């Protein structure tokens, strides 16, 4: 998941965005 | 914006920034 | 324990901390 | 959680509540 | 990317997010 | 001012971005 | 309650959520 | 002891409740 | 060095960076 | 008596040396 | 003080904690 | 750099408010 890639790797905020309500 | 790197509870926060009031979900 | 008042990143970190890896819901 | 924690007080254990 | 009251470390914690290795200055 | 900005009243990430070198 | 892994500032904290303003000792 | 352990490996809040006062 | 208005986890916070490894007393 | 010093009332890093153990 | 290890984020918030009112620039070579 | 310094090595309080206003 996302989650998992920001940590290991990098995400943008954009990705994290999928996650809100 | 750039490319973040972030875990526990920095992510957390992250996602507390960019939802806000919206409130999200974590799901490792 | 103890019981306090926490509000925005505040609760959201205490949320980190119960929970953990199980993940949570933050809706407000 | 809001009308709990942040305007009154709320323990460690209430917040199990919202784990999944 | 909803409107927050960033207010002391909570500000610059999101200055850090937003601008991460461009740096940022911050003068209230 | 930023504090005269996100502080006192509210502001987005995009507003950030101006105070980024 | 989930385990968890906490180191400098993050067990500081994790420590104020825990105790409360009953207050506590940090040694290291 | 136990702060070192939370840090090198892992730790429960129930044993992080030695340190209240 | 300035004066400001800690409280809770954020005082706690600048006693850990004062304090560093020699941990601290937190007692309200 | 630290709370009265720092919160209620502003103070300085020196200041908060004198709770360290 | 002790002598600190800060990356990131906790990097900037002892810089807040230091400069305070005063502000600061943040530039990371 | 001093930032690059106080999380590759270490630093003091005191070199941080080089970067002060
Ligand atoms: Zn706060
Ligand atoms: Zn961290």
């Amino acid at each position: 998941g996302i989650v998992e890639q920001c940590c290991t790797s990098i995400c943008s905020l954009y990705q994290l965005e999928n996650y809100c309500n | 914006f750039v490319n973040q790197h972030l875990c526990g509870s920095h992510l957390v926060e992250a996602l507390y920034l960019v939802c806000g009031e919206r409130g999200f979900f974590y799901t490792p």
